[PDB]
RNA sequence: UAAGGUGAUAUGAACCGUUAUAACCGGCGAUUUCCGAAUGGGGAAACCCAGUGUGUUUCGACACACUAUCAUUAACUGAAUCCAUAGGUUAAUGAGGCGAACCGGGGGAACUGAAACAUCUAAGUACCCCGAGGAAAAGAAAUCAACCGAGAUUCCCCCAGUAGCGGCGAGCGAACGGGGAGCAGCCCAGAGCCUGAAUCAGUGUGUGUGUUAGUGGAAGCGUCUGGAAAGGCGCGCGAUACAGGGUGACAGCCCCGUACACAAAAAUGCACAUGCUGUGAGCUCGAUGAGUAGGGCGGGACACGUGGUAUCCUGUCUGAAUAUGGGGGGACCAUCCUCCAAGGCUAAAUACUCCUGACUGACCGAUAGUGAACCAGUACCGUGAGGGAAAGGCGAAAAGAAC
RNA sequence: CGAAGGUGUGCUGUGAGGCAUGCUGGAGGUAUCAGAAGUGCGAAUGCUGACAUAAGUAACGAUAAAGCGGGUGAAAAGCCCGCUCGCCGGAAGACCAAGGGUUCCUGUCCAACGUUAAUCGGGGCAGGGUGAGUCGACCCCUAAGGCGAGGCCGAAAGGCGU
C-alpha cells in the first residue's frame, strides 16, 4: 500500500522549496511525485510544427523524491507520517500524531 | 464479457466466432490504407476471439 | 471449398505502388500483400467472395525482406507474398 | 563376437613377457567353434559357438538343461 | 592464381552440414561440444 | 493485491481503469507453428513427397486422425516338409534422445624420473567406451586373532614413512592392533503344522507439520553552514526493531525494510492415525549351492618386480571330497585353534553441485575479477574441428542549451 | 569552513622518506599499537594501450589520351549535356552456369568509405522493384558412390553388406 497518493495534499520536506505545500498530480513508477506548482523548471523547447506548435520557453514541474514529501495534516497545520489499520473491513490510512483516518 | 457468453450455445458462440473474425479483417483493411484513427480498437477483437475460442474449447470438452 | 475462417486470414492489406496504380487502371489488376502459404487458390477464392468480385487470375511473388541497420545492430525485414489479382472485364471497387 | 554363448568367456587382456621382461599388450581368446548339437527332445539340431569348455557343461548338464539357461538370459539361439 | 578456397554450396553441405554431423557418434559430439559452449550458429547450414 | 496501467532501448499515438472481471503477484487450467531422438517415406536441419481411415463439399476441393524401428507377451496365420518349425500380419506394453560433477565396469598411453637406458617409474593416471543412482559401490565371515579373545560393510584419526618390496637403484609401501563416526540384519535352495496372524508394499481417508502469493509492523523537532542537510550546535523520543538499502553531503525516529506477531480459495512435500488392496508371520523335522575347491601351463591383482612365496582372478588343459567332510592361520609338514565357498537381499556414517533460496569474506574493483560488469561465445579469423577480442562513470534533477 | 587523487612551493631526516601550505578536485580518509600480504620495476628480441622517429619523404596500382563550350553548385581536371579526339572489337561487346545476395531503379545526403576534389558512387538514409500449365527447380528414372530392415562379423565404439 502507498502511503501517499494522488490528489493529496503534501507539504515538501527537503530541498530548494523545502517548507511549502501543493496538491499530488500524478505519482510515477520510479517512487517519484510531481506535485502541482514545486519543482519548476525551465525548459528550453525548441518549435515544432505539429505537437507544440512554437519554439518558446517553458516552465514545469520536474518530479520529486516522494521521501521528500509528506501529507500535511491540515488539522495541526504540519507534516505527518501514515499507518495502516481496519476501519470494518477496509484497510484505511490513519495519522499519528492525531490517530484520526484520513 | 467472459460470462455474458459462458452461458450461450456452442452453436450460439460458434457463430459468434465468425463475425468477430469478421470485424478483424475489415479492420485490417482500414488500418492499412490509414483511415483508422482509432489503433486500440483491433487490438480488442484480437483478445475477444482469443476468449470465444477458449469457450469453445472448454465446452467441447 | 475453402473455409472462410482460412479466407478471413489470407488477404493482409491493399499495396499502394506506382506500378498497382497503373495495373488498376490498365489490366484491371488489383496488386494485395497476402499470406505467405496462401496459395493462388486460396487468394482467388477469399477476393471473389469478401469483395464480391470476379477474378480472371492471380499471380503471386515472393518479395525479401531487406537487410537493414539500428546503429551498429543488423536487422532483417520479414519476406512477404505480393498478389497480381485481375478482375474479369468490366467490375472495379 | 567371440563370446561363448554357453558358459560366456569372452577375450581378455594380459602381457606377453620377453626374457628381459620387457611387456607388450597381447589378448587370450578362447577356444571357440561352431557346433550342431543334437536335442533329442525336441527332434533337431541347434548350432551353438561354444567354447571347449562349454562342450565339457554341455556334456555333464545336458543339453535341454543348458537351452534352459539360454532362454532364461534372453540370449538367442 | 588458383587459391585454395573454391566455393560450392552443395559440397559444404555434404561435408559439413547439420544432418553430416548428424549421422556419426563423432560429429554428435561436435554439436554437443558447441551447445555446450554456447554458440550461436552450431554448423554451416544456412 | 490495488489507484494506477498497456515489458526494454523509447518517446509518441490510440485506449483501459480508480472499491473492484485495469494492471501486477501466486495456485490449477487452456492454447502451443516449423526443425530437432524425430517416429509415414525422403532430405543439402527448419524442406520435398505420400498411404489409409472417418467426416464434409459450392464437386473445384476441404478438415481431422493414424501409419518408424527394436524388445516382450498375446492372438491370428504359415515354407522347404507329413506332423511341425522358420517366416508373415495385427494388437498391447515398454525403450530410444539430452544432461555439470560424483559412482561401477570394458579398454589404456607417452612425455617424465632413474641425472643415458631396456627391468622399474610416470600410472591403472590422461583419454576413448558401456551402464547407473540420488547417491553408487560394499555388506552379515569357508574374516581375524593367538590358545586370551574379537565379531557384517563404509568413512575419519593413529599405528608409520614402520615391516617389507626394489636394475635392493630411482622409487614404491602395508597390515595386526588402538581411538572415533554410524549401526540391522534377513531371505531362498522344502515339505507338514497353517493362515490372511510379521509388516515390507499399493491406493483413498482425516489430522498435524512445511511449501508455492501475502498482512500489520515503533519513535524528531528547532536553529547554523550550504545548491541541497541525513553534517555542526540545542533539546526530545523508540528499541525483542541501531541487519541492510534508498533519499540533492554521513538518517534508529523521511521512505523501503528489520525484531516480533499474523495469513491460503488451489496445488503439492514429509510425519502419525488408517481403511482396504496384493502381501506372508510362528513352530517342528529335514536340507543345505560341481565342471565348483584343487592341479598343470600362460598372464593379471595383492605394498610384495617369482622370489624360500602363502592368498585372489582365469585364457588353456584337467578335476575332488561332500560334515566320519571341507577352507584358512604367508613355502611345507604335524598338532592346535578358527571358520563353512561354489545362491540372493539390505538402511546410516561416505562422494559430488548443472540448478534453487538465504547469508558470509583481513577476495577483485574495469590491463583486476569469469573469455564476457557494456545486446559475448558476439564482432572477427578459419574449408572444418576450432580459435576468439576491444568496449563501464554528464548531472541531485535533462533543467540535454528556446532565441 | 573541502576527503582521496592531481600539480606547485617551503621546511625537515644518514637513507628508503616525513611534515606544512597555494592552485586543481568535489566525497571520502584513517592517528597509535598490533596483524596479514597479489608489498616496491629500466632492462626479460617481456605483455597491453598510447604517442614519437624516418617525413610532409616513398607512393597514389598497367604509358588506351585527352581538348574545349554550356549546366548545376559554397566550390567543377574528374558529375550532367554537347562537339571533337583517342582505345577494345573471337573483346576491354552480348547472354548464362557456379559463387555472391539488394550491389538493381527513383528520391535525398557528403561526416566516415573512394589511395586527390567530388555537386558523383557498388558509400549513408528512405521509398520502389522480381508476375510462368510451356523457362529452371521440385517431380519420374538411374551412374560412380552413399546409407541400409533382417543378416554376417567385431573387447565396447563399431565394420561390411541383402
Ligand atoms: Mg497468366
Ligand atoms: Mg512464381
Ligand atoms: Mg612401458
Ligand atoms: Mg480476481
Ligand atoms: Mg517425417
Ligand atoms: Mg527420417
Ligand atoms: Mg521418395
Ligand atoms: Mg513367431
Ligand atoms: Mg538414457
Ligand atoms: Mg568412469
Ligand atoms: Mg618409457
Ligand atoms: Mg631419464
Ligand atoms: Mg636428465
Ligand atoms: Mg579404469
Ligand atoms: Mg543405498
Ligand atoms: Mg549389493
Ligand atoms: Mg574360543
Ligand atoms: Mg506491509
Ligand atoms: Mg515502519
Ligand atoms: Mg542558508
Ligand atoms: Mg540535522
Ligand atoms: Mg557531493
Ligand atoms: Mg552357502
Ligand atoms: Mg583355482
Ligand atoms: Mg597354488
Ligand atoms: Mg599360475
Ligand atoms: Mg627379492
Ligand atoms: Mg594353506
Ligand atoms: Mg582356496
Ligand atoms: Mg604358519
Ligand atoms: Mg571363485
Ligand atoms: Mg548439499
Ligand atoms: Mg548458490
Ligand atoms: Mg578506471
Ligand atoms: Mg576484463
Ligand atoms: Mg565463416
Ligand atoms: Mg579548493
Ligand atoms: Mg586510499
Ligand atoms: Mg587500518
Ligand atoms: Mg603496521
Ligand atoms: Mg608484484
Ligand atoms: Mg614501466
Ligand atoms: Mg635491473
Ligand atoms: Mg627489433
Ligand atoms: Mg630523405
Ligand atoms: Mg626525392
Ligand atoms: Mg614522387
Ligand atoms: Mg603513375
Ligand atoms: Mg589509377
Ligand atoms: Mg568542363
Ligand atoms: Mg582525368
Ligand atoms: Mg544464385
Ligand atoms: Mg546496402
Ligand atoms: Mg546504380
Ligand atoms: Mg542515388
Ligand atoms: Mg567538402
Ligand atoms: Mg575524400
Ligand atoms: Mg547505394
Ligand atoms: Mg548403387
Ligand atoms: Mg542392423
Ligand atoms: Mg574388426
Ligand atoms: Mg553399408
Amino acid at each position: 500500500a502507498a502511503k501517499i497518493r494522488r490528489d493529496d495534499e503534501v507539504i515538501v520536506l527537503t530541498g530548494k522549496d523545502k517548507g511549502k505545500r501543493g496538491k499530488v498530480k500524478n505519482v510515477l513508477s520510479s517512487g517519484k511525485v510531481i506535485v502541482e506548482g514545486i519543482n519548476l523548471v525551465k525548459k528550453h523547447q525548441k518549435p515544432v510544427p505539429a505537437l507544440n506548435q512554437p519554439g518558446g520557453i517553458v516552465e514545469k514541474e520536474a518530479a520529486i523524491q516522494v521521501s521528500n514529501v509528506a501529507i500535511f495534516n491540515a488539522a495541526t497545520g504540519k507534516a505527518d507520517r501514515v499507518g495502516f489499520r481496519f476501519e470494518d473491513g477496509k484497510k484505511v490510512r490513519f495519522f499519528k500524531s492525531n490517530s484520526e483516518t484520513i | 464479457k467472459a460470462k455474458e457468453l459462458r452461458e450461450k450455445s456452442v452453436e450460439e458462440l460458434n457463430t459468434e466466432l465468425l463475425n468477430l473474425l469478421r470485424e478483424q479483417f475489415n479492420l485490417r483493411m482500414q488500418a492499412a490504407s490509414g483511415q483508422l484513427q482509432q489503433s486500440h480498437l483491433l487490438k480488442q477483437v484480437r483478445r475477444d476471439v482469443a476468449r470465444v475460442k477458449t469457450l469453445l474449447n472448454e465446452k467441447a470438452g | 471449398m475453402i473455409r472462410e475462417e482460412r479466407l478471413l486470414k489470407v488477404l493482409r492489406a491493399p499495396h499502394v505502388s506506382e506500378k498497382a496504380s497503373t495495373a488498376m487502371e490498365k489490366s484491371n489488376t488489383i496488386v494485395l500483400k497476402v499470406a505467405k502459404d496462401a496459395t493462388k487458390a486460396e487468394i482467388k477464392a477469399a477476393v471473389q467472395k469478401l469483395f464480391e468480385v470476379e477474378v480472371e487470375v492471380v499471380n503471386t511473388l515472393v518479395v525479401k525482406g531487406k537487410v537493414k541497420r539500428h546503429g551498429q545492430r543488423i536487422g532483417r525485414r520479414s519476406d512477404w507474398k505480393k498478389a497480381y489479382v485481375t478482375l474479369k472485364e468490366g467490375q472495379n471497387l | 563376437s567371440r563370446v561363448c554363448q554357453v558358459t560366456g568367456k569372452r577375450p581378455v587382456t594380459g602381457n606377453n613377457r620377453s626374457h628381459a621382461l620387457n611387456a607388450t599388450k597381447r589378448r587370450f581368446l578362447p577356444n571357440l567353434h561352431s557346433h550342431r548339437f543334437w536335442v533329442e527332445s525336441e527332434k533337431r539340431f541347434v548350432t551353438l559357438r561354444v567354447s571347449a569348455k562349454g562342450m565339457r557343461v554341455i556334456d555333464k548338464k545336458g543339453i535341454d538343461t543348458v537351452l534352459a539357461e539360454l532362454r532364461a538370459r534372453g540370449e538367442k539361439y | 592464381m588458383k587459391r585454395t578456397f573454391q566455393p560450392s554450396v552443395l559440397k559444404r553441405n555434404r561435408s559439413h552440414g547439420f544432418r553430416a554431423r548428424m549421422a556419426t557418434k563423432n560429429g554428435r559430439q561436435v554439436l554437443a561440444r558447441r551447445r555446450a559452449k554456447g554458440r550461436a550458429r552450431l554448423t554451416v547450414s544456412k
